[PDB]
RNA sequence: AGUCUCCCACCAAUUCGUAUGCGGAAAACGUAAUGAGAUUUAAAAAAAUUGUUUAAAUCAACUCAUUAAGGAGGAUGCCC
RNA sequence: AAACCAUAGUUAUGACGAUUGCUCUUUCCCGUGCUGGAUCGAGUAACCCAAUGGAGCUUACUAUUCUUGGUCCAUGGAUU
RNA sequence: AAACACAAA
């Protein structure tokens, strides 16, 4: 397939209120200021950078994770549509995440968009990275297989 | 011809057309690409089906014909560079010189 | 290369059992055709149009080439094919073409009547066209009719065979064949020898000769036994083996694995030709570098 | 050869009073310069003619859309 | 009751004989060559045919079933 | 036969 597996990517119920937890983490965070903000930890939330971070700049760290909400009405659903194939392509380990709550939108009201790209080498983010590879892990190719591009 | 022998045939020319389209040298190539896009377009107006709008938009090139794929099998990738609006979200390609525009 | 197309075979009805003896005189004649020289034959079946087709596949052709022609062909080393020719004279109902075409190699007609002759110039799909020189004509020919038809396809045959029946008979065929000849403007003719037994044959000089008296120039005969002969051997071949020329069953390697001369090897039952490994994606294109 | 077109009386004008790229009395007539086009098209595919019956890498071929005649001044390019 | 009129004119356009020329092949000479010359041979094509006259267009022809000129980002071989 | 027709096929 090409989009067929592509937009629902989790089937688990357990995390969502510890996403909850991390989304008030992300507050504590905001919380500060400017510099506060990012001196200790890896977040990035302008698209532009987005892509010059996953352009192929620095190789430093391996694990890489983007948190995104999607498959809700009227979003840029045409811009999102290139993000998995460059969380692919990109030669980092990149876990794209999608937020399964179509009223967490207060994500798009306090960053920037609604997106999160974050490095993971924090060791509370090796604590909730390393428990959430277990539970999703979900990214193909589509130039791979190519069996179910959209029939009947 | 059985028709329900020709739907799998229809199904098979389609898959087949599509993987064409993609594996080294219509991502290299822009005559091939712009040629085998030609091909798979003409071969499904002529079946009397639509084709989904979630690809259509952003698929493939209107200048050449490459897919927009940016940075199993490793591949060249396909467009020069994707920017924030700067004034208006634009996204370039490697092939030719042009660049497509959408506005929020 | 010299064809001969209109080999008769004793039966007319399917309700006739050929005896043993006359397919020793058919072996026999196949054996003098060969000796002296031959290269194609084609032995015809003739059939009329208000009998019942049987509701078969595997029955329809008593010919059984593997069977008998299969003992004859190691020995003698020529090629075998079989036709039919209908007797269509009324339009009538019965017309199941889509078994017979399918299950034998060139299909003639017979017609006796104008209209018959009208629906088989237009629409049936036929490969020869040859008439009864034994009876009388059934009308004045027209010119149009049979240039548009060579022109499209199927010409018109000349049997100097049957003028060794009888005596009464050479007249009509004599006056058959020139309003033939006059009316087809001598471009779609193909000759063959109606003979039954080997005593009624003759060499390709006789032949030539009774035609260059006939009217017909001897080098349009030599033309039109050489070319013409394989291109209507040919047409009826494929348009019966493969689909309608567009895709070909068989592939000419050499000089000898063509689609009429390879028959051995291509099978019957089906369609498909189990060869091999040949070609490969590693060895150099060019023939005069390739090198085994 | 062909089930194509037209001339084979005129009309200072209800009579194609049509100075319209050129030649021509007219013609489903010849040809010249540029741009574009392919059942997604102005129109060819799932009046006549022709077995195949324009194209669909480039060339070549078909179709359509613009360019009114003569004299004078300035600029550019060539032999000079 | 005629207007009856064709450098073919109304189902006609015949019959053979002789000469030159044209295309290839088996030969000899001067200067290489020369729509240079002479013997041994094969072929003179096809579409097809007027019915009142002229022009335009399209469609059939030329494979040992005569020929001619040019072109080709067609391929095949060789030199730089 | 040819030649003719807002025929007929
Ligand atoms: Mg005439
Ligand atoms: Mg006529
Ligand atoms: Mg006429
Ligand atoms: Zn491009």
């Amino acid at each position: 397939p090409f989009t067929n597996e592509a937009h629902m990517w989790p089937r688990v119920h357990d995390q969502p209120l510890i996403w909850q937890l991390l989304q008030s983490s992300i507050i504590n965070k905001l919380i500060h200021i400017q510099s506060k903000e990012n001196y200790p930890w890896e977040l990035y939330t302008d698209f532009n950078e987005i892509v010059q971070y996953l352009s192929g700049a620095h190789g430093n760290s391996d694990p890489v994770c983007l948190f995104v909400c999607n498959k809700d009405p009227d979003v840029p659903l045409v811009l999102l549509q290139q993000i998995p194939l460059l969380c692919y392509m990109a030669p980092m380990t990149v876990k794209l995440v999608q937020l399964p709550k179509s009223a967490m939108d207060t994500f798009k009201s306090v960053s920037k968009y609604g997106m999160l790209l974050l490095r993971c080498d924090d060791r509370v983010d090796k604590k909730f990275v390393s428990q959430i590879q277990k539970n999703v892990d979900l990214l193909q190719f589509p130039w791979l297989n190519a069996i179910k591009y959209r029939p009947t | 011809m059985n028709k329900d022998q020709a739907e799998k045939y229809q199904e098979r020319s389609l898959r087949q057309k599509y993987n064409l389209l993609h594996v080294l040298p219509t991502l290299n190539s822009r005559a091939l690409s712009g040629l085998y896009y030609k091909n798979f377009h003409n071969s499904v107006k002529r079946y009397q089906i639509m084709l989904p709008e979630q690809l259509k938009s952003g698929k493939f090139c209107s200048h050449c014909g490459c897919v927009y794929v940016p940075n199993g099998d490793s591949d060249e990738l396909g467009g020069e560079s994707m920017e924030g609006p700067k004034k208006c979200i634009q996204v370039n390609c490697l092939n030719c010189e042009k660049s497509k525009l959408f506005e929020w | 290369m010299l064809v001969d197309l209109n080999v008769p075979w004793p039966q007319n009805s399917y309700a006739d059992k050929v005896t043993s003896q006359a397919v020793n005189n058919l072996i026999k004649t196949l054996s003098t055709l060969h000796m002296l020289g031959y290269t194609h034959i084609a032995i015809n079946f003739t059939v009329n149009h208000s009998e019942k087709f049987p509701n078969d596949v595997k029955l329809l052709n008593p010919i059984d080439i593997k069977r008998r022609f299969g003992e004859l062909m190691d020995r003698t080393g020529l090629k075998l094919y079989s036709r039919i020719t209908l007797i269509i004279d009324d339009p009538s109902k019965g017309q199941s073409l889509s078994k017979i075409s399918q299950a034998f190699d060139i299909v003639a007609a017979l017609p006796i009547s104008e209209k018959g002759l009208t629906l088989s110039t237009t629409n049936l799909d036929i490969d020869l066209l040859t008439f009864q020189y034994g009876s009388r004509l059934p009308t004045f020919l027209k010119h149009k009719s049979i240039c548009s038809c060579v022109n499209r396809g199927v010409k018109l045959e000349i049997v100097y065979g049957y003028a060794l029946r009888d005596v009464q008979a050479r007249r009509q065929f004599v006056s058959n064949v020139r309003s033939v000849i006059r009316s087809s403007r001598s471009r779609g003719i193909v000759i063959g020898s109606g003979a039954m037994s080997p005593l009624e044959c003759r060499n390709i000089l006789g032949v030539t000769s009774l035609i260059k008296n006939l009217g017909l120039p001897s080098d349009r005969c030599s033309k039109a036994m050489g070319d013409l002969a394989s291109l209507v051997l040919l047409n009826g071949r494929l348009r019966n083996k493969s689909h309608k020329q567009t895709i070909v069953t068989g592939g000419g390697s050499g000089n000898g694995d063509d689609v009429v001369n390879d028959v051995q090897g291509i099978d019957d039952v089906q369609t498909i030709k189990v060869v091999k490994r040949s070609m490969d994606a590693e060895q150099l294109g060019h023939a005069s570098k390739r090198h085994k």
